[PDB]
């Protein structure tokens, strides 16, 4: 990553700082590199914050510098593909089943959350199209 | 018998 | 060998039969650390090994993965107390569990919910067993029977009242009115209080259902076998004869019983032995009211019911009668006796005529006759086999008169049959009573252990694969034990005739034939008087104490004869109305009517219910550990568990395993006949096919081989799913970036 | 398949099988043979007769026994009888069957030997026994410890045996009988004037003897009183209607059983034979001993002999032992009943002398497997 990448994160990094301190929370920390184009697992970004504990993720706050190492750390389709045929053989996936899956196994997800990836993505069947879902999650 | 009696 | 780290492993505990560990450090390639309060432990030059909960809870016992008393027990437990599902398989077999709780699932709702429904379709109950008996008698002409099998107090005539009603309704007649009806009768004559519960059955008892050409049920047949006549005469301190008599005796007041002079209980030596009249939260005295209700419904005339209760006080009166000795030689009754008075009085008989004939045996050749005087231990020994000849012939009888009314005037095409018999058993004291009843539970086992292993020799000639990979535990060697020319019964009936024994010579007989010879029969340390039988389930120790009274009959044909002439009343002539068969003793006779019950089996093809009874006390619906696996113990159940442990366990189907196991798919992995697609894919994924056999309908593996594919299945599912997440947080906050920043 | 339980007595055979009540033929161990030139062409010809048959034609005909003195004495004869016993009382073929054969205790060694080889080597038994006498009538009379006197038509001994041992030594044999007994009778009628010559006519004294003889509790007392009163004097049939009368005449002769003198025989009689059986058994035995006298055979069937037992063996022995004596009716039959029990038990399975071990070993096995 070159400087003015590194300054149009800084200044994304700003525009998410709610406390004025020019700085985010460990919690913040996924949401902004997810935001800046990452896609780090949760396990993943718990491990290059060092496994904080509660209270530091959701009060030490950090500029974008020591943002920085962990932000490149984490920076360093066939598969999601194979991924999405998982839960398919008509190129479909049924809303409720791909609803189930996501909020009570793996990373579970927030009802809103999946309201928000959901929403528009179902047919009057409630079918959706996986290839269509994935070109969309991949804008 | 063969001796003391006529058996 | 591989256990992780936080594995779950079992452990004996003094007082469940197993606990559950987890293993807190990892095993290696002898000591071991577990969490439970916390305790290290060992090993000898493994523990057991504990399923994947998804399998716990499962109706078959089979689909286990790991399968040792533990896996088992718990599963059972947490069915019973969790789920409230009594009934479960194991292969064919059924298991039950009585709640002593009603439930819904009796309900006609349920009953019509399993007609026609294949074995595995439903969730078990007792009426799936009956539909595919009866739906093999559809497939095949044969006779289909049912054999339900289990301790005193589990629930056997009710499993049986549900096999029928079953039939009672998915077939008009009467008849599941009248043999409803019946069982107060049987159970009246039949069932005895022993010192682990009352009410349980004696003898054993087997009903045919009865159906014409198009399997509309016609009518039922009762029979009866191994009848326990040797309870009559002499008991164990607990114990009662049979619950008539102390009906009988409960009702001295009523006025038509009067004339039959009777007595409170304790007054006549039959009913007196045991000192413990009462039933416990029973009264008796009514429940005869209760019988003859049911005796009049099922047609006994008022005549033969006062009949036969005027029988039962002869009996009854008959045991007080007494014999003081001139000689060893030589014994008179007392010159003015009072229960040979009142005996005569009820029975029709010259009072002088029975004085006489009680007293001397004859003699007799075709030129001469003779009169031997008898000891008093003869004359004894004569008036008890006399009580049992009575006895059993008018239970032999009624059951006769309960088969009139339950015979239907029609042709009969085939029957399916309902057998209730009393299971394998152990207490700590064993006695003749005993060795009978557990003799005839190893003929029953091996007809069980012969047909399933026909069963799976079956399944596997569905199939490609050899038979010979199966072998089975054989009873035959005790079986000729006990049964077969000087052995443990043989030498009983020897010791009859010699001309002075006892149980102690008996005994010594027992160890000079047997007891260094052969690896099923053991002297205990400590005593002479007794012996050890190692059955399939357990080590019994009996008593030779009292064998020989309890094995002896002989009836003197020139007493009998005395009553068989008699003219108060019409039924005593009846009871007689009919050789060898006089001389034969106790042991003999009960050899005899279990091969006519085996033989009457062996025709026709078995199907079987067991009875495990969860509690000693009674509770309802609660479980304890111990009592069940000693009951899964002595049902085969645990053997059954091993022997197909180290078999092929586990079954698949084409269809099942691979739609399933979608989740492993990569197109590489679909092919468009799927029985290529899963004999190709597997031969990467697991060591050989000795793991896991191939066959034309179904796919086998070892034992073990579940769990391996439900892990690989779960890491599969969570490294495509947790992969999945991580791009959908990742886009969905480049999006909430996009929105914000906006 | 069952044993055949047989006896052969001097005077009778019984027969039947094993676990039988009681035996099932009884006859005479007797073969006629006609004395003349039968007369009449076309008459059925019979060569010779066994059993009961020439019982009811004795008028007619010479009667041998083949055994005397428990001893079998002509062969050929004997084969009869068993040959007559087998097919026409049993009705069995004896091939199927296996057999008990019944011996007096210390007789000829040879006896034995051909016994077996008739039945191997003619019949094709399948296996075969031989069992003392007074052995068997323990097991019908129930005790395993006792003296038993045994008393055939042909032979008489002691046998004691205490808790199933028997005790060789101890074992005294008298040929004192009821046949000698018989020949006494008929020498004693003539003294009344009635002389009884021929064999049949043997037969005829012999149910006199059955009938009317008993035996004196004194000797002394009644042979005085026969000579005080009619009143012992009692009479009886020939088969003709002529009635004889006889006296004293009567118990006289059951009498010989207790002075062999009588008789001419040197030995002790069968009381103090008896006594004399005890004694030569040990000390311990001895007061068990005496608490059982079992009487066995039929010469022990005559009225009163178990009360002239006890009274005379009384005198000889310690005044405080109880001494006891044991008289079934039965006793005539319980040779052969011993023997129904015995060839029942399932422990003698072992002893029977296989066909297969005989045709192997030869008659000899006899002496060495059977006792
Ligand atoms: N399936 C069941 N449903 C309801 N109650 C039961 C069931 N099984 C057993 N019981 C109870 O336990 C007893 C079992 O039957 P019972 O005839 O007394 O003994 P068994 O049938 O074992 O010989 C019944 O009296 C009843 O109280
Ligand atoms: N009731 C009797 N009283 C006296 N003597 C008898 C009686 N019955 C048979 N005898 C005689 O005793 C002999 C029969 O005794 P038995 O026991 O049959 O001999 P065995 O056992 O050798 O055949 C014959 O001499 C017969 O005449
Ligand atoms: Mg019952
Ligand atoms: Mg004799």
């Amino acid at each position: 990553f070159n400087k003015d990448q590194l300054e149009e994160f800084k200044e994304a990094f700003e525009l998410f700082d709610r406390v004025g301190d020019g700085k985010i929370l460990y919690s913040q920390c996924g949401d902004v590199m997810r935001a800046l184009g990452q896609n780090p697992t949760n396990a993943e970004v718990l491990k290059v914050l060092g496994n904080p504990k509660s209270d530091e993720l959701k009060s030490r706050r950090v500029d974008f510098e020591t943002f920085l190492p962990m932000l490149q750390a984490v920076a360093k389709y066939e598969d999601y593909l194979e991924g999405f045929r998982v839960f398919d053989g008509n190129g479909k996936v049924m809303g409720a089943e791909l609803r189930h899956v996501l909020t009570t196994l793996g990373e579970k997800m927030t009802e809103e959350e999946v309201e928000t990836v959901l929403a528009g993505h179902e047919d009057s069947n409630g079918c959706i199209n996986y290839e269509a879902f994935l070109k969309h999650i991949l804008s | 018998w063969x001796a003391x009696c006529p058996a | 060998e591989l256990y992780t780290k936080y594995a779950r492993v079992w452990i004996p505990d003094p007082e469940e039969v197993w606990k559950s560990a987890e293993l807190l450090k990892d095993y290696k390639p002898k000591v071991l650390q577990l969490r439970l309060k916390d305790l290290e432990y060992c090993l000898d030059p493994l523990p057991p090994l504990r399923n994947p909960d998804i399998l716990v809870g499962e109706n078959d016992l089979t689909a286990l993965s790991y399968l040792h008393e533990p896996a088992v027990l718990h599963n059972l437990k947490v069915r019973f107390i969790d789920s409230k599902l009594i009934y479960t398989y194991c292969g064919i077999v059924l298991v039950a569990i009585n709640p002593y709780e009603q439930l819904p699932i009796y309900g006609e709702d349920i009953i019509n919910a399993y007609s026609g429904q294949n074995m595995g379709d439903m969730d078990p109950h007792i009426f799936a067993v009956a539909e595919e008996a009866y739906k093999q008698m559809a497939r095949d002409e044969r006779n289909q029977s049912i054999i339900v099998s289990g301790e005193s107090g589990a629930g056997k005539t009710v499993s049986a009242k549900y096999a029928m009603r079953y039939f009672a309704t998915v077939s008009e007649a009467n008849v599941e009115e009248k043999v409803l009806a019946s069982n107060p009768i049987m159970e009246s004559i039949g069932n005895a209080k022993t010192t682990r519960n009352d009410n349980s059955s004696r003898f054993g008892k087997y009903i045919e259902i009865g159906f014409d050409k198009r399997y509309r049920i016609i009518g039922a047949n009762m029979r009866t076998y191994l009848l326990e006549k040797s309870r009559v005469v002499f008991q164990a301190e607990e114990e009662r004869n049979y619950h008539i008599f102390y009906q009988l005796c409960a009702s001295a007041a009523l006025p038509e019983f009067k004339t039959l002079r009777l007595g409170n209980a304790n007054y006549f030596h039959y009913t007196k032995q045991g000192g413990s009249p009462v039933i416990d939260g029973i009264d008796d005295a009514k429940e005869m009211v209760n019988t003859r209700q049911a005796c009049t419904l099922l047609g006994i005339s008022d005549s033969y019911q006062m009949g036969i209760f005027r029988i039962l006080a002869g009996i009854l009166h008959l045991g007080n009668v007494e014999f003081a000795s001139r000689d060893s030689d030589s014994c008179a009754i007392p010159p003015k006796h009072d229960p040979l008075t009142i005996f005569c009085d009820l029975m029709g008989v010259d009072y002088e005529e029975m004085a006489h004939w009680l007293c001397h045996r004859k003699l007799a050749t075709a030129t001469e006759t003779y009169i031997k005087p008898i000891s008093k231990l003869h004359a004894i020994n004569a008036r008890d086999a006399l009580a049992k000849h009575i006895y059993a012939n008018l239970f032999n009888w009624i059951v006769d008169h309960v088969n009139k009314a339950l015979h239907s005037t029609v042709k009969q095409h085939s029957f399916i049959g309902v057998l209730d018999i009393y299971g394998f058993e152990t207490f700590e004291i064993n006695s003749f009573e005993q060795f009978c009843i557990n003799y005839a539970n190893e003929k029953l086992q091996q007809q069980f252990n012969m047909h399933v292993f026909k069963l799976e020799q079956e399944e596997y000639m569905k199939e490609q694969i050899p038979w010979t990979l199966i072998d089975f535990y054989d009873n035959q060697p005790c079986i000729n034990l006990i049964e077969a020319k000087m052995g443990v019964l043989d030498l009983l009936d020897e010791e009859c005739k010699m001309p002075k024994g006892s149980d102690d010579t008996w005994a010594q007989k027992l160890y000079n034939t047997h007891l260094n010879k052969c690896a099923l029969f053991e002297k205990p340390r400590l005593s002479n008087k007794a012996f050890i039988i190692k059955h399939f389930a357990d080590k019994v120790e009996y008593q030779c104490e009292g064998f020989l009274e309890k094995n002896k009959d002989t009836v003197y044909e020139e007493q009998i004869k005395v009553l068989k002439s008699s003219k108060k009343f019409k039924l005593l002539p009846e009871l007689f109305q009919d050789s060898k068969e006089h001389k034969k003793t106790v042991g003999h006779q009960f050899r005899n009517s279990l091969h006519l019950l085996m033989e009457t089996l062996n025709a026709t093809t078995p199907h079987y219910v067991r009875c495990i009874k969860p509690n000693d006390f009674k509770f309802p619906f609660t479980f304890d550990e111990k009592r069940a696996v000693q009951q899964l113990r002595a049902c085969g159940v645990l053997e059954t568990i091993r022997i197909s442990a180290a078999g092929f366990p586990s079954r698949w189907t084409y269809q099942e395993f691979f739609s399933r196991y979608r989740v492993l798919m990569k197109q590489k992995d679909v092919l468009s006949d799927r029985k290529q697609t899963c004999k190709n894919v597997l031969e990467k994924l697991i060591l050989d096919k000795d793991k896991y056999q191939f066959g034309k309908t179904k796919i086998f593996f070892r034992a073990g081989q579940v769990a391996y594919l439900e892990k690989i299945r779960a890491d599969k599912l969570r490294a495509a799913c947790i992969r999945i997440q991580k791009t959908i947080r990742g886009w969905l906050m480049r999006k909430k970036y996009m929105r914000m920043r906006r | 398949t069952t044993a055949l339980v047989c006896d052969n007595g001097s005077g009778l055979v019984k027969a039947g099988f094993a676990g039988d009540d009681a035996p099932r033929a009884v006859f005479p161990s007797i073969v006629g043979r006609p004395r003349h030139q039968g007369v009449m062409v076309g008459m059925g010809q019979k060569d010779s007769y066994v059993g009961d048959e020439a019982q009811s034609k004795r008028g007619i005909l010479t009667l041998k026994y083949p055994i005397e003195h428990g001893i079998i004495t002509n062969w050929d004869d004997m084969e009869k009888i068993w040959h007559h016993t087998f097919y026409n009382e049993l009705r069995v073929a004896p091939e199927e069957h296996p057999t008990l054969l019944t011996e007096a205790p210390l007789n000829p060694k040879a006896n034995r030997e051909k016994m077996t080889q008739i039945m191997f080597e003619t019949f094709n038994v399948p296996a075969m026994y031989v069992a003392i006498q007074a052995v068997l009538s323990l097991y019908a009379s129930g005790r395993t410890t006792g003296i038993v006197l045994d008393s055939g038509d042909g032979v008489t001994h002691n046998v004691p045996i205490y808790e199933g041992y028997a005790l060789p030594h101890a074992i005294m044999r008298l040929d004192l009988a009821g046949r000698d007994l018989t020949d006494y009778l008929m020498k004693i009628l003539t003294e009344r004037g009635y002389s009884f010559v021929t064999t049949a006519e043997r037969e005829i004294v012999r149910d006199i003897k059955e009938k009317l003889c008993y035996v004196a509790l004194d000797f002394e007392n009644e042979m005085a009183t026969a000579a005080s009163s009619s009143s012992l004097e009692k009479s009886y049939e020939l088969p003709d209607g002529q009635v004889i009368t006889i006296g004293n005449e009567r118990f006289r002769c059951p009498e010989t059983l207790f002075q062999p003198s009588f008789i001419g025989m040197e030995s002790a009689g069968i009381h103090e034979t008896t006594y004399n059986s005890i004694m030569k058994c040990d000390i311990d035995i001895r007061k068990d001993l005496y608490a059982n006298n079992v009487m066995s055979g039929g010469t022990t069937m005559y009225p009163g002999i178990a009360d002239r037992m006890q009274k005379e063996i009384t005198a000889l022995a310690p005044s405080t032992m109880k001494i006891k004596i044991i008289a079934p009716p039965e006793r005539k039959y319980s040779v052969w009943i011993g023997g129904s029990i015995l060839a029942s038990l399932s422990t003698f399975q072992q002893m029977w002398i296989t066909k297969q071990e005989y045709d192997e070993a030869g008659p000899s096995i006899v002496h060495r497997k059977c006792f």
